[PDB]
């Protein structure tokens, strides 16, 4: 959905925006990868997988 | 000669409700510029502010 911004005084005239990060993106991938690649960064493997 | 003059006066007096005719019409017209002016900047505030 992206977030064009209207500059010319002509129409079109446009600059294209992109924004992708969020608290469940973290180390894409592609995408959550599993347990890694998104969700250390939601889930947390610090509980004692790590120990 | 004479019947040319009085058609003439008459025919001045029609050029200039004339004059008045196509003021009224050409004002009228700026003022529907004006509003286009203000459509335009509705334009680019139609622009969605971009998205």
């Amino acid at each position: 959905k992206n977030l064009v911004f209207q500059i010319g005084a002509n129409a079109t005239q446009q600059i294209s925006v992109n924004i992708e990060d969020m608290g469940a993106d973290a180390l894409g991938i592609k995408e959550a990868d599993g347990s890694i690649a998104a969700l250390h960064s939601v889930n947390d493997l610090d509980v004692t997988k790590f120990a | 000669m004479r019947g040319q003059i009085r058609g003439l006066e008459m025919a001045s007096k029609n050029s200039q409700d004339g004059i008045s005719l196509i003021q009224t019409a050409e004002g009228a017209l700026t003022e529907t510029h004006a509003i286009l002016q203000r459509v335009r900047e509705l334009v680019v505030q139609a622009g969605n502010t971009g998205t």
